[PDB]
DNA sequence: GCGGCCTCGGCACCGGGATTCTCGA
DNA sequence: TCGAGAATCCCGGTGCCGAGGCCGC
């Protein structure tokens, strides 16, 4: 039911923009993604939504906070090293917005 | 180095008891007198055969050698695997004027293969 | 010191016989733990925008390392590891007084 | 193209455990860079196994030995 | 709904990746096998032909 | 063992990072980071040791232990 | 009579007055009532090694779990110095209606890897039930077949909670030679291993072994040779059975068999060794073979 | 060169290969 | 009559507990 219909709606719409992804990044190294390939990326993309939605919200209660700011999600990116690198300027680039 | 030739020599390795080491590593010669000082063989059994295949990872080690490790640890060991024994047999005219062994690795090699 | 205190509780952690030189790789294990811990410690209380770091700048990095969640809370985690007068500093007791 | 604004409000709400968390939109557009880089790094962390592996199709079993260091490291 | 009833009408009533993985291998298997056979069973006509 | 040292976990904590102000026992939150930490260590090291059916710990096993466990205990 | 009369059963015994034992052939022993077919099958072709077990002080078959129990928290903790213990009564080995049920000791590793599978059968033991009193429940063979570290700590578990004790049945080369005797007599059709009896000369600086293995039939021809009287086995057929074996061996390899001691004598009813891992229980006589080793019980402990 | 430590190895019990011998092409 | 399937005789290839070696007091 509400359950099902959000998380299934939102399975599609994964599934849908992460295809559009899959066109993007199949281009890149000539590769391409497999039914069962997509269906999986979309799930761990997924899955690990739910992992960043855990962390993000307790980033907030963690400053005494409500709302959610870039220095939450740069403690999101303080995970691994290369992708700090790559959202420092990522995230010049959202202050340039 | 390999699938069933890195862990086949480990296999063999721990065959082999402590006090032969050096003795059957030197006849097999993918250890050179230079590798030998690099090992502690004196330690442990399980450092020795940890260390020794990493030093045919560096060495590249093949069935064909790993085999021969196998070999060289019968030749001390030949007192298990009891042996059959066979009795080959020439009709009448002269012998066998030509064993080569590089003629009867070809002809045994050659042989066996072709089944 | 300590290292050699981790790696001896090792010994007792394992439950099973390791080697030295396994010792001083775990050493250099902890070393660049503390590489990440004190400066993830650093990053979080910056986070929370205090100086100091609190109990519960630590909390919300243990969360990050998956061993505090909702079945197991911060305080739930320190019965199963630390010793009584340890533990009676950490978790809030009760005497009128909760420390 | 990228994770739209009126879909990254809803997905990442469906997963808020309450209702009155926002996410603006100057987060909402960096959290479609993190999860758009979350298909780029898999992706290609999943590639890269497979030229390690040499393949021309990303398999069911590159995507599974990829995860034990994909949720470690994303 | 009605494909969740169809799995409440197919799995009540009543491997795939090792399936095809492994059949395709096994396929690489039978044309090593009938590269063997190619290979004894020709060996054994020369054989029987000498 | 049962034992959790008050001094060197702050005499590391002070020459590591000089700049802090670890609390009057948030070392014993270090260590008990540290604890679970080598408790992962242990465990994940002897499913290395089976994973090679190896009756020793050796540094083949830690160093494969490290990159996973040390990696997913970063914050 | 609750102990004068064990005084003069060890009397009797001690006297050797003609002792003789013309022996019924085993007989075809149909399983009596449960004796669980999947346990007992289980327990037939697994090598026992025989103990002789005093009779158990304050024991009941009804307080199994807690034994189990006990037990379990006994071997665990020799550990310290994943396993379980079922205690489990066999209803049926036994060969008369008063003889104690014979109950099993398993060491059950997850699965139902069985490691050790002790049993204590008395089956045709009434010499001994008649002299001992109610208190305890006598079974005289013990069976391992697990780790001799396992049996040697179950043992002591026995020792400590019902002062019973475990002297390794041997089984001397006279009694292996009876027991050779008897199985090639019995009834039976489809042999299902040859007659085996693995001598062992006594050299002193070497130990030379032979194994007189015959074809079960031959040997059952060579049997009907020596039996004249039916129904019992006597010691003087058991030795010319025996001798026509000493008289085929010494004829072929001039080595006089009969100077050497048999240590092994496999026959298709059950092997039987004489160092204590006896017996085999190959086909399912176990209630006369087990009568005949409980009665060889019964002369270690009295 | 010994004290509690450990590691090979004879003996032995349990797991597949080819011979029996029964059944299908 | 003969060809594949199952069981089981013959001996492994394995499991696992004493013996020998070896490093503090």
């Amino acid at each position: 039911q509400q359950r099902f219909s959000y998380q299934q709606r939102l399975k599609a719409a994964v599934h849908y923009t992460v295809g559009c992804l899959c066109e993007e990044v199949a281009l890149d190294k000539e590769m391409q993604f497999s039914k069962q390939t997509i269906a999986a990326i979309s799930e761990l993309t997924f899955r690990q939504c739910e992992n960043f939605a855990k962390d993000l919200e307790m980033f907030a209660r963690h400053a005494k906070r409500t709302t959610i700011n870039t220095e939450d999600v740069k403690l999101l990116a303080r995970r691994s090293n290369s992708l700090l690198k790559y959202i420092t300027d990522k995230s010049e680039e959202i202050a340039q917005i | 180095m390999d699938e069933t030739v890195a862990e086949f020599i480990k296999r063999t390795i721990l065959k082999i008891p402590m006090n032969e080491l050096t003795t059957i590593l030197k006849a097999w010669d993918f250890l050179s007198e230079n590798q030998l000082q690099t090992v502690n063989f004196r330690q442990r059994k399980e450092s020795v055969v940890q260390h020794l295949i990493h030093l045919c990872e560096e060495k590249r080690a093949s069935i064909s050698d790993a085999a021969l490790l196998d070999i060289i640890y019968m030749q001390f060991h030949q007192h298990q695997k009891v042996w059959e024994v066979f009795q080959m047999s020439k009709g009448p005219g002269e012998d066998v004027d030509l064993f080569d062994m590089k003629q009867f690795k070809n002809s045994f090699k050659k042989i066996l293969q072709r089944a | 010191a300590g290292l050699s205190h981790y790696v001896k509780l090792f010994s007792f952690y394992a439950k099973m016989p390791m080697e030295r030189k396994a010792l001083e790789m775990v050493e250099k294990c902890l070393d660049k733990y503390f590489q990440h811990l004190c400066d993830d410690l650093e990053v979080f209380a910056a986070h929370a925008g205090r100086k100091t770091v609190k109990p519960e700048d630590l909390e919300l990095l243990m969360r990050r390392q998956g061993l505090v969640t909702d079945q197991v809370s911060l305080h739930v985690l320190v019965e199963r590891h630390l010793p009584l007068e340890y533990r009676q500093l950490l978790i809030p007791c009760a005497y009128s007084g909760n420390s | 193209s990228g994770f739209r604004k009126e879909l990254v409000s809803r997905l990442l709400h469906l997963h808020f455990k309450d209702d009155k968390t926002k996410v603006s939109g100057d987060a909402l557009q960096l959290m479609v860079e993190l999860l758009k880089v979350f298909v780029v790094e898999a992706a290609v962390r999943g590639v890269r196994q497979a030229q390690a592996e040499d393949a021309l199709r990303v398999d069911v079993d590159q995507l599974e030995k990829v995860l034990p260091q994909l949720l470690l490291d994303f | 709904n009605f494909l969740k009833k169809r799995l409440l009408q197919q799995c009540e009533t009543l491997k795939m990746e090792d399936l095809t993985n492994v059949s395709s291998l096994l396929n690489m298997e039978r044309a090593r096998d009938k590269a063997n056979e190619e290979g004894l069973a020709l060996l054994q006509e020369e054989i029987d032909k000498m | 063992k049962r034992k959790a040292p008050r001094g060197f976990l702050k005499r590391v904590f002070k020459r590591k990072k000089p700049q802090l102000r670890l609390e009057k026992s948030g070392d014993l939150l270090v260590h008990l980071n540290c604890l679970l930490f080598v408790h992962r260590l242990a465990e994940e090291s002897r499913t290395n040791a089976c994973a090679s059916k190896c009756r020793v710990i050796n540094k083949e096993h830690v160093l494969a232990a490290a990159k996973v466990i040390l990696k997913k205990s970063r914050g | 009579t609750p102990l004068q009369k064990r005084l003069e059963s060890v009397r009797k015994q001690s006297s050797f007055i003609l002792t003789p034992p013309r022996r019924k052939i085993p007989q075809c022993s149909q399983l009596q009532e449960d004796v669980d077919p999947q346990k007992v099958a289980f327990l037939l072709h697994k090598q026992w090694t025989l103990y002789s077990l005093t009779p158990l002080y304050k024991f009941s078959y009804s307080n199994l779990k807690e034994y189990s129990r006990l037990l379990n928290a006994f071997i665990v903790a020799e550990k310290q110095k994943n396993i379980k213990v079922i205690f489990s009564t066999l209803l049926g080995m036994k060969g008369t209606q008063r003889d104690p049920e014979a109950f099993l000791v398993q060491i059950v590793s997850r699965e139902g890897k069985v490691l050790w599978t002790g049993w204590f059968c008395c089956v045709f033991g009434d010499s001994l039930l008649e002299t001992v009193s109610e208190d305890f429940t006598c079974l005289p063979l013990f069976l391992a077949n697990g780790a001799e570290s396992n049996t040697a700590i179950i043992g002591t578990w026995f020792q400590k909670t019902f002062d019973c004790y475990f002297s390794p049945l041997a089984i001397n080369a006279f009694n292996l030679s009876w027991m050779a005797a008897m199985w090639t007599a019995c009834k039976m059709d489809h042999y299902v291993a040859t007659t085996e009896f693995l001598w062992s000369v006594p050299c002193s600086p070497q130990s030379l072994d032979i194994s007189f293995a015959i074809h079960p039939e031959d040997a059952k021809a060579l049997w009907d040779s020596v039996h004249k009287t039916p129904g019992e086995v006597t010691q003087e057929e058991v030795d010319l059975f025996m001798d026509c074996l000493y008289s085929h061996f010494h004829r072929h390899f001039k080595i006089h068999l009969s100077a050497t001691r048999l240590v092994r004598v496999s026959t298709s009813v059950a092997s039987a060794h004489t160092d204590g891992k006896i017996k085999i229980l190959c086909h399912k006589y176990l209630i006369g073979v087990l009568a005949y080793l409980t009665e060889l019980a019964i002369f270690q402990i009295e």
